[PDB]
DNA sequence: GACTTGTACTGGAACTCACGTGAACGAATGTTTTTAG
DNA sequence: CTAAAAACATTCGTTCACGTGAGTTCCAGTACAAGTCTAGTC
């Protein structure tokens, strides 16, 4: 269990309460693939640069 | 480096025999001054495998 | 208990599983049985659930 | 190349192969001369996402394999290359692109005369003031700081010459600041002018009067030497002897008195027994021209002979008519107050008897300074794990003494360079 | 006072989760142009 | 002329890569307490 967000429900400009948002149903996704070095099968860092 | 019979090679080994498993085969082929690749590639000369597993 | 205490990550649960087919292991002896009861009580008071 | 006077080289470790190729192609399209491999022709080198130090490490490793006389290329950052490419010509280079003092005193020699007399004196005064309050740790650390200052090869004039020196914390550093920047330090002068310091120093100079007794007298209302003589009933024999001859013992002892005392003592030692040897230890053995007492060590070449020499020599000297006070009026140590001809003067003399096997150990224990001896003992017990005292060196693990036939063996077996007595001045 | 050892506290970074944005490939369908019968 | 084969255009779903806010917790860093400081004789 983990609240998606602790948000502020405002019935007015002064009447305010705190609520928590949860996802009782969430799409199940396959684990994210990772990149490995073919020669020796180790993780490889991914870096993006703009020039 | 007992002898030079492979020179440059990209040997791939997946499943060795019980008598000489992968740990005892990788260094054995490396002793001939070759290259070991855990997965096959375009340069790989051949892929060595014993028991026919899923891979 | 020593194995449980060795780890450092916070434990939400501490469970022990006893796979055996000996209803009365310490039948001939009695002091060993009492030591077992005392150790089980200590573990239960510590917060370890044995099944 | 259109720029014969400019040569550039790139670096693989951090720049990357793709960036290498892109930059090389762009520079070549812009006419710059880019070298595929490092060579003596290279004049400048570009390093990206790297610290200067590593760059130097990169250059030296490359320079070690180059012929002598080659001018090293200038180390620059990728910013220079980017600016040159943007402007189309080489942009001018600017600034952006472009064991020691061991803690233990047993390792650093301390000559008798140094170039930090004022600072050492101030630190010693602070140590004495701290000791007067019963805080032995403060006295020890201040003495260690003073010794560290004494061993400085060159005079200290700038604060920056205080970081690497050990045993130099906030208090000592602040005292050195006050001394160097202005002159007379506020704390040093304040403690010196304190009447408690003066009275305690005066009392301590009395033979047989220690810090505890001086403090007790302070709390009892005796603020000057006269009150001590007013009531000569609470003073023990040592204190009475010290006060009776206070003036004579206050004057420093000169080398002439040392030679006279040695000449007198040699005859007494011979009369007590022939073939005995006497060695002068203490401050005088270190080269000092002044002191408070003459320290002697008596030994015999044979092993079992050195049994009862000291009582015999003491009795012979007493028969001479020179002893004014004797520690005891079997023993192997005694400090007295000789009556040397002058009129006459009172000079403190210390005699010690040790066997030939333990002779080097006692000689080392008595020659070196108090602080030096303390530091050497601490180093022996902590680093090497051996117990060192005036009698011998002991190994707790192997219950066997590690005696030696020469004093230098003590330093040799402790993994320390040899020092002479003159350099053991704290 | 300076150093060393041991214990306790704590804010930042690593990890995970979830969402949004943008780019690329292939499937399926529809539509247009060109060429052999 | 004719239909049909090829080529072209569109929309959708899936995959992936990156960026970013929020919750949890693990640990390096900091702070603080306690011990040490030489060895012996008399
Ligand atoms: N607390 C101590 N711990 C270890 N050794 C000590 C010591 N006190 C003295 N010694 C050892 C080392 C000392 O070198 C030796 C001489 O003792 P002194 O005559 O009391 N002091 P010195 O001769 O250095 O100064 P001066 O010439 O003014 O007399 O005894
Ligand atoms: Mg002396
Ligand atoms: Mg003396």
């Amino acid at each position: 269990k983990r609240a998606l967000s602790r948000l502020k429900l405002k019935l007015n400009k002064d009447i305010v309460i705190s609520v928590g948002i949860y996802n009782l149903v969430q799409k199940a996704l396959k684990p994210p693939p990772i990149k490995l070095y073919r020669e020796t099968n180790e993780p490889v860092k991914t870096k993006t640069r703009t020039f | 480096k007992i002898s030079n019979i492979f020179e440059d090679v990209e040997f791939c080994v997946m499943s060795g025999t019980d008598s000489q498993p992968k740990p005892d085969l990788e260094n054995r082929i490396a002793e001939f001054g070759g290259y070991i690749v855990q997965n096959p590639g375009p340069d790989t000369y051949c892929v060595i495998a014993g028991s026919e597993n899923i891979r | 208990a020593n194995l449980f205490s060795d780890v450092q990550f916070k434990m939400s649960h501490k469970r022990i599983m006893l796979f055996t087919n000996e209803d009365n292991p310490h039948g001939n002896d009695s002091a060993k049985a009492s030591r077992a009861r005392t150790k089980a009580g200590d573990l239960r008071d510590t917060g370890i659930f044995l099944d | 190349t259109r720029f014969p006077g400019v040569a550039i080289y790139l670096v693989e470790p951090r720049m990357g192969r793709s960036r290498r190729a892109f930059l090389t192609g762009l520079a070549r399209s812009k006419g710059f001369r880019v070298l595929d491999a490092c060579s003596s022709e290279a004049t400048h080198v570009v390093m990206e996402e790297t610290s200067a130090e590593e760059a130097v490490s990169w250059q030296e490793r490359r320079m070690a394999a180059a012929p002598p006389g080659c001018t090293p290329p200038a180390l620059l950052d990728i910013s220079w290359l980017t600016e040159s490419l943007g402007a189309g010509q080489p942009v001018p280079v600017e600034c952006r692109h472009r064991a020691w003092m061991p803690a233990y005193a047993c390792q650093r020699p301390t000559p008798l005369t140094h170039h930090n007399t004022g600072l050492s004196e101030a630190l010693e005064i602070l140590a004495e003031a701290a000791g007067f309050e019963g805080s032995e740790g403060r006295l020890l650390t201040f003495c260690r700081a003073a010794s560290v200052l004494k061993a400085l090869p060159s005079p200290v004039t700038t604060l920056s010459q205080l970081q690497g020196l050990p045993h130099f914390g906030e208090h000592s550093s602040r005292v050195v600041q006050e001394l160097l920047e202005h002159g007379v330090c506020e704390e040093v002068e304040r403690v010196r002018r304190s009447e408690r310091y003066q009275t305690m120093k005066l009392f301590t100079q009395i033979f047989g009067v220690g810090v505890k007794t001086a403090d007790r007298w302070y709390r009892e209302g005796l603020r000057t030497l006269d009150d001590l003589r007013e009531q000569p009933q609470k003073l023990t024999q040592q204190q009475k002897a010290g006060l009776q001859h206070h003036q004579d013992l206050s004057t420093p002892v000169l080398r002439s008195d040392v030679d006279a005392l040695q000449q007198v003592v040699e005859e007494a030692v011979g009369q007590a027994l022939p073939g005995a040897t006497v060695t002068l230890t203490g401050g005088f053995r270190r080269g000092k021209l002044q002191g408070h007492d003459v320290d002697f060590l008596i030994t015999h070449p044979k092993e079992g002979q050195e049994a009862g020499l000291l009582p015999r020599v003491m009795c012979r000297l007493q028969d001479q008519g020179l002893i004014l006070y004797h520690q005891h009026q079997a023993f192997e140590r005694s400090f007295c107050i000789f009556r040397l001809p002058q009129s006459w003067k009172a000079v403190r003399v210390d005699l010690v008897v040790a066997p030939v096997s333990q002779f080097p150990f006692a000689l080392l224990g008595w020659t070196g300074s108090k602080l030096f001896q303390r530091e050497l003992r601490r180093f022996s017990r902590k680093e090497k794990g051996l117990w060192l005292n005036s009698h011998g060196l002991f190994d707790p693990e192997q219950k066997t003494f590690f005696q030696a036939a020469s004093e230098e063996d003590i330093f040799r077996h402790l993994g320390l360079e040899y020092l002479p007595p003159e350099q053991r001045n704290a």
